[PDB]
């Protein structure tokens, strides 16, 4: 619920070396663990699982 | 009441008067001053008005010269009145049995009700005046302070109807149940 | 009772000037729980003894409830009191506690404390003279709230859980890179295969003599 | 105005023995802005008043500044001074409002709040006597030193960011560990290559005739 | 001294109903040393005195220890009696300075400060119209007990410490993914083998003449 | 004392009461109220009894109108009870100067020590009633407060032993040692 | 001042003195005690030393004995020497109306001037003698207390020059001013 | 030795959402930093070691 | 600027097993990010950039 009002006040705190840092890295973070776990291959099974007997190919 | 900085506003607040008087359980004394010049002190049932000025309407030769409160019957016809009077007294600070005593009419004469004291700033009664200038600046917020240092200045109380329009202040009334002991509020 | 509250108070429409219920928020009010130099507080007391007046007016007892100098002085601070006359008395900026401003914070309802709006020559003091304090005040608001929300979640969770998931996580992390590098398993003669599992001693041979004691030399490798 | 800064305050020469203007610690002396036990401020509070009193006189003003018993009673705290008079009836330590001592911080300046040098017998107090204070004052001023230094950067920082922080931080390590352990993505016949694309269902086999249904075992790899 | 601790203090057999010595948290006993509104304080500051008292008669001195009223004004607090006193006249609850509780953890050891149990008509308050009060204060002393043990280790590790720590192990877990990924090192040609270490050059060739500048295609690996 | 939420107990402490007036260096006078009526004071020696009714056995014009405490040695042998009456009037609030004064008993006369005051509400002395009231109500816990506003009521105080099973209270003497001014303790 | 601990030094301030004495708006009395056993007291322009001993110089047959104020005029010529010796027994508490007087000289006596006051701890004046001695405590810091429990103590209190060693200490002038009520300071 | 007065306090703060997402979140990381390590190898050459020159195989 | 401080302050708070932890296994994680950085390929990309196209081997 806190979140949204972050989103509100986010142009309050946004002056602050530490807090572009950290959101940043929070954001670097999030976009480089869903492209690592896309590599990984969990929906790969999925999209696997699926194709399992219907396609030949 | 405005927006400061960016989420935040600045807004005031401001407490009612006339109804914190009028709900007390009691009935307080109230201190007032209107126009630049005109004092007044409203007690149960007393409007006494206050003024300064170098006119003596009374003399020791022919008066009473009260001393006592026990006197003080002598003045009026009605209670309220000395009791009034007695208390302001006290509030100011006038320790009956050290310190002049203060003028007043025989009630039997046909000349309504006044009581006056000299508080001119002279070689004697210097000490008086002083105490009497302390008392009045601490029992009236923004005091006046006619008569200044030099030939004669006698205050004079009377009573007079209530006029309706003096600012209900609060801070007086506080200041003279404070520098007031004993006092007993009616009602 | 009295005005010692432990945790909002509103103050109702009789006793403002614009006659409206107006709710004070709850933290703000306890702050004056001790203090003795807000004059805001001193009206607050003041009205709630007058509210219990009226409660025990109106339920018909018989209290005698004596009103004299020391009531009065002891329900507000005599000391605050004399030293605002005594700032009266020069000139300097008082107040003669009826008007009382503050800073709002209109997103969370959080607001400051209300201070006193000094007054000056029978008239009050305009933003000129006065900008100095609403700015520092309403910092101190933003950080006082950013604490107290921090202090919330604070003081519910125990410092030994978080201790332990921290080093919980940097074991974990450790860990990760042990598997990620790769440590050599067993050793493979220089250009020959897997010895495994007839795997070659020490001193590169086999004590049942199917691999000779050869001294050959030995790359540690993790597969096969 | 007097004694009740919001936030430094220095001590001019004419007020300190050594004659030298000594400017001491904003936030120390804000310490004080409602401690009613602590005679060093009481004496601040009455220079204060004097300074006032010089202002006013070199302004050649009007104003009735009356010097009484009550004035000073509201300036000094009367029952701090009774305390100390009361401790200087039976023989026991005390202070005469002359003496104060501190434990100072050289390295950034930071400096405790200077209390009072105790006396008895008409002499001061040593460190024989005296040792068990300073000790703990200055425990104190360091960790409360490293508490401000800690709150300067805590009161300025959301509670939700660091949270935020923290998850994806953990996210973060297990997606890492799930790349780095591997998980298989298709089978393979044993003894056989890889199907693909013409890879066989659950039963061993392909729909269209080409893989037999043969129901022959199968291996869960990654590569090809 | 008096009653001025700088941090237990316990009460003697003597002073208590129970006759037991009964040893207060230090903790707790320094909460009040500056309050002065609390009445388990001020007998506590009475019963210090009475212990000096008898320490003086003991110890055969000539102090003139005057006892007057002004010295017991001095000693307990004149407008928390009066206001116990106001309290009593209305019908409302209050208590005569002689019965405290408080709540107790008793695994800790670690116990809230004792209020006053109030009285009303000549009897005590039971728990039907005190259960309100109780509860807060324990959830308090819980909140209270927490904050205190966190801050402990708070105020004697630097924020500069953790943030470097915080800082180093994000760029190590961020190089520990670099190292994961893999990132290919040098161009191989399509459908040939590793040209290391005569390798093409950027148009695909080498400036020796040994490998033709054909533009053939590459592909970046990581191995040979 | 009981358990309340999960790890936490309640349980309460109380304070001693005998040993702390036992313990004070020096001897404290003890204000107490036994049954519903009989209020009693205890000085250094002086065990004086305080009941109140309308029943005159004092008149003004036989006996000695004491109005200063120079006169209260025409009234007891023993200094003890001089001690204890005066402070007891000053701690109540009886200005000796501006007050109506109280009647005492000659020593001489054998009917042995005693002394009155009238405080029945009405016109005359009503103040003085008020003023009594208000010490009472301060002087002791729960006042019974006899005497309503009616046709009489006087105020005696006698001399009698003191009773063994007096609340040994000492809220009471806080007041009694607040509200005296420069009272002086012996040993 | 010296270093404690690993980075912290140990150090000391002192505040003057002088200066603020020298620096009030007003003229402050100030008290003072030289050797072990010279009492002082210095108001406006009134230098007064007091003295302890058993030497009666002064008789209630042949003297004036000083009851109020208002009879003080009689025994010196400025007023500066009656305003501090009112204050000074105000301050030490002397309420006029209810304690023994005091004895001076009359001022046409070629005697110059001085005042004295008997405090022996003796049945009578006990009372006096006690209150007196709790005066003196409060007024002055380290209190000689001459005179002990004996056959006779008089303290003396006579105009000297002011001597230019005495400490010019501010605990007892706080005291002074708290224990004396409606001190009026001039200048 | 406060970790045995957790263990003691456990059934007092286990009500929160975020205690239990921690606890979680710690015998999780335990659980498999453990299992990880033992796919590492450390105690595969231990035995290794220990196998050294006393069997051939 | 506070990191001088720091070290200004090192045999101060250097009396803490919590301390010492904290400060080796910061420096540790430091070194190793290093070494590991240096056996992903980021400086060997820049040597092998440097080498390309001036020198067949
Ligand atoms: C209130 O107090 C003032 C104080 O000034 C009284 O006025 C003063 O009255 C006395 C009466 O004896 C005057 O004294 C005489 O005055 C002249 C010289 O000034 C001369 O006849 C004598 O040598 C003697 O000193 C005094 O001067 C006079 N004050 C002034 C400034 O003129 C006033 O009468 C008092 N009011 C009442 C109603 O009692
Ligand atoms: C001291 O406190 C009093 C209240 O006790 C303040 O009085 C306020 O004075 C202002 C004028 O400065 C009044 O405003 C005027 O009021 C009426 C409203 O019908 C009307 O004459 C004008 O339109 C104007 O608004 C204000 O009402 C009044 N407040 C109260 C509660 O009575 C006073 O300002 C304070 N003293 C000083 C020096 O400021
Ligand atoms: C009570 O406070 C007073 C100040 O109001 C303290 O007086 C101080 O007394 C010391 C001696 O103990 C004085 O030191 C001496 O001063 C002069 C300097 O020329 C000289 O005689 C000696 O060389 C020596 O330094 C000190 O100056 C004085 N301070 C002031 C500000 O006057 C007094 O110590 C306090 N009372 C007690 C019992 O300590
Ligand atoms: C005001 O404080 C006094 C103490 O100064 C409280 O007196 C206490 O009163 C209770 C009864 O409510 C006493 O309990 C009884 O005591 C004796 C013990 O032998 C006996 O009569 C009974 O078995 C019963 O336990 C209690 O002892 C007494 N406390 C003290 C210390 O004397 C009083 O309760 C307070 N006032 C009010 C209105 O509660
Ligand atoms: C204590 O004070 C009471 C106050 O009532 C004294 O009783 C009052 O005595 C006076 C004596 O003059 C009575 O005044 C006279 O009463 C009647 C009418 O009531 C009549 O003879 C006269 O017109 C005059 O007013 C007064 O009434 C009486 N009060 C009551 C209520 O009867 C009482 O004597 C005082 N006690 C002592 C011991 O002095
Ligand atoms: C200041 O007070 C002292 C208090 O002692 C006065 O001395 C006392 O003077 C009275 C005069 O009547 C002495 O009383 C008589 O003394 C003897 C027996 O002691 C005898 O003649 C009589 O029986 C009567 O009691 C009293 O004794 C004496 N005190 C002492 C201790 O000797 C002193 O005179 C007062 N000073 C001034 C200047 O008034
Ligand atoms: C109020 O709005 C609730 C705030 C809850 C914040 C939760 C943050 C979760 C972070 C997202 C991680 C996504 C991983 C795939
Ligand atoms: C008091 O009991 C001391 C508490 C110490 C807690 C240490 C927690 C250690 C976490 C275990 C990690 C195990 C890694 C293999
Ligand atoms: C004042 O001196 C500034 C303090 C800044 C400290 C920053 C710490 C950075 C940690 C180094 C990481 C290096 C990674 C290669
Ligand atoms: C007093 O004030 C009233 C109200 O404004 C005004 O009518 C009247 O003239 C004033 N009187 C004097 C004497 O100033
Ligand atoms: C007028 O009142 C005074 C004041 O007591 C009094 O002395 C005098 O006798 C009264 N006059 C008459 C005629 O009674
Ligand atoms: C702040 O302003 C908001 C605006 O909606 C209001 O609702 C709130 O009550 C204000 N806060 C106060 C008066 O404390
Ligand atoms: C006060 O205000 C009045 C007008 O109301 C003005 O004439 C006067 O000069 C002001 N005084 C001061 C000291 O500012
Ligand atoms: C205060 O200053 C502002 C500046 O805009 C001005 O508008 C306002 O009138 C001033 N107030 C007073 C009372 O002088
Ligand atoms: C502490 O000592 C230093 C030494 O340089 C000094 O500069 C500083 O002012 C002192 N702090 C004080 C007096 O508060
Ligand atoms: C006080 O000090 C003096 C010397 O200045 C000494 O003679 C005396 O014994 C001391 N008294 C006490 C009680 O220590
Ligand atoms: C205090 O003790 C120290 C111990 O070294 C000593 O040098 C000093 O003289 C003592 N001070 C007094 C006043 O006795
Ligand atoms: C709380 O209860 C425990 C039970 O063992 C006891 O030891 C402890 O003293 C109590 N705490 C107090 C009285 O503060
Ligand atoms: C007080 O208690 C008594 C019994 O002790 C009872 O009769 C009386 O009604 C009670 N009064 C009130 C006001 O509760
Ligand atoms: C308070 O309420 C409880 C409820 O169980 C009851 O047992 C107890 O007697 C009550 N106490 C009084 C004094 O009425
Ligand atoms: C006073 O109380 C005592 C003790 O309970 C009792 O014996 C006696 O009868 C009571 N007296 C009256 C008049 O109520
Ligand atoms: C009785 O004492 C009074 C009170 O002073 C006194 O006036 C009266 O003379 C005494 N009686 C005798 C016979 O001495
Ligand atoms: C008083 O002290 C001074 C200054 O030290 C000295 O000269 C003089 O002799 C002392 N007098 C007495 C009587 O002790
Ligand atoms: C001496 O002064 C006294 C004190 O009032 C006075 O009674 C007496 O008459 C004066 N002497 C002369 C000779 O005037």
């Amino acid at each position: 619920g806190q979140f949204i009002s972050f989103m509100q006040e986010i142009p309050t705190f946004l002056q602050e070396a530490l807090n572009i840092a950290l959101v940043a890295v929070s954001l670097i973070a999030i976009i480089k663990g869903v492209v690592n776990l896309y590599k990984s291959g969990l929906f790969q099974f999925f999209v696997f699982l699926a194709l399992a007997g219907r396609s030949c190919t | 009441a405005f927006k400061i900085g960016l989420h935040t506003e600045f807004q005031t607040v401001s407490f009612s008067m006339v109804g914190l008087f009028s709900n007390n359980p009691h009935d307080l004394p109230l201190l007032c001053t209107l126009n630049k010049s005109h004092l007044y002190i409203k007690g149960g049932n007393a409007s006494f008005k206050i003024s300064f000025d170098d006119i003596a309407v009374l003399l020791p030769e022919y008066d009473v010269i009260i001393q006592h409160p026990a006197d003080m019957s002598w003045c009026s016809k009605s209670d309220d009145q000395i009791w009034l009077s007695q208390w302001f007294m006290n509030a100011v600070g006038h320790d009956w049995y050290l310190d002049p005593p203060f003028l007043c009419r025989n009630r039997t004469k046909t000349e309504g009700f006044i009581f006056q004291v000299n508080t001119s700033k002279t070689g004697i009664n210097e000490n008086y005046a002083k105490k009497f200038k302390t008392g009045m600046h601490h029992l009236y917020r923004e005091y006046p302070d006619s008569c200044l240092d030099g030939k004669l200045c006698l205050m004079k109380a009377q009573p007079t109807s209530w006029p309706l329009q003096c600012p209900l202040d609060h801070v007086n009334t506080l200041h003279f149940l404070t520098r007031g002991k004993n006092i007993q509020l009616p009602r | 009772a009295f005005f010692s509250w432990s945790l909002g108070y509103c103050l109702e429409e009789w006793m403002l000037v614009a006659a409206k219920m107006k709710c004070f928020g709850n933290t703000a009010v306890a702050k004056c729980n001790l203090n003795h130099d807000s004059e805001f507080c001193d009206m607050l007391r003041l009205f709630d003894y007058n509210k219990n007046a009226i409660k025990t007016l109106n339920d018909e007892t018989k209290k005698q409830v004596n009103l004299m100098g020391q009531t009065i002085n002891a329900l507000i601070s005599d000391n605050l009191l004399m030293k605002n006359k005594i700032r009266e008395l020069m000139s300097v900026p008082y107040c003669n506690y009826t008007k009382f401003w503050y800073v709002n914070h209109t997103l969370s309802g959080q607001h400051s404390l209300p201070r006193c709006w000094l007054i000056k020559n029978n008239s009050y003091l305009n933003i000129s003279d006065f900008r100095n304090d609403w700015i520092l005040e309403s910092d101190f608001l933003i950080s006082e709230m950013l604490s107290k929300e921090y202090s919330d979640r604070q003081g519910k969770t125990p410092l030994t859980l978080v201790d332990i998931c921290f080093w919980s996580t940097v074991f974990f992390t450790a860990s990760l890179f042990l598997h990620l590098v790769g440590i050599p398993t067993h050793r493979h003669i220089r250009g020959e295969a897997c010895p495994l599992p007839h795997r070659l001693n020490s001193l590169g041979g086999c004590r049942c003599g199917k691999y000779p004691n050869l001294k050959k030399p030995t790359v540690w490798r993790r597969g096969h």
